[PDB]
């Protein structure tokens, strides 16, 4: 079953968002460099 | 006066993780659909 409803703890919304942006940034550079290596050599 | 009605009891902080995941999926869907709306595909 899913967790009951809520309507408090505004600090939870912030942490969630921070993770979303931080995740996209890391995955963005990681995934990009992960695929690039397959294309061609960029690091000399 | 009294009757705190509890507070720190799951669910509570767990919302943080769910928020990060949900947002990630929500954003990915919005960015992917908007970027695809212009028939801009990386590979077919």
């Amino acid at each position: 079953g899913c967790p009951a409803e809520q309507r408090a703890s505004p600090l939870t919304s912030i942490i969630s968002a921070v993770v979303g942006i931080l995740l996209v940034v890391v995955l963005g550079v990681v995934f990009g460099i992960l695929i690039k290596r397959r294309q061609q050599k960029i690091r000399k | 006066e009294g009757c705190p009605t509890n507070g720190p009891k799951i669910p509570s902080i767990a919302t943080g993780m769910v928020g990060a995941l949900l947002l990630l999926l929500v954003v990915a869907l919005g960015i992917g659909l908007f970027m695809r709306r212009r028939h801009i595909v990386r590979k077919r």
